């Protein structure tokens, strides 16, 4: 469960193909590599998403297939971020659906 | 992106 830790799961974006997409975004915001093209896949959800288009974002993708994501919905988790404001920052705003 | 799992 140290992917639970956002330092661990940026360290499994070596050889990462997209020098667009921050890998550093994805791993903040749950996201681990699994060395299989370009798919990542959520700690705290699982889901698992690939086939990046450049117009795509980080947040707003992973919200879009998976709008109940414990960590996006900003409910309780054993996520342990590097920076706790920068993960703030970038998560989704409260918004009751 | 293409969602290849989903919750
Ligand atoms: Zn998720």
């Amino acid at each position: 469960n140290d992917l639970n830790r956002e330092e661990t799961r940026l360290k499994t974006f070596t050889d990462w193909p997209l020098d667009w997409l921050d890998k550093r975004q994805l791993a903040q915001t749950g996201m681990y590599f699994t060395h299989a093209g370009d798919k990542v896949k959520c700690f705290f959800c699982g889901v698992e998403i690939g086939s990046w288009e450049q117009e795509d974002q980080p947040v707003p993708e992973h919200q879009r297939w998976s709008p109940n994501c414990p960590l996006l919905r900003r409910r309780t988790t054993n996520n342990v971020p590097i920076n706790a404001e920068a993960l703030d920052r970038i998560l989704p705003p409260i918004s009751y659906d | 992106a293409v969602a290849f799992y989903i919750p």
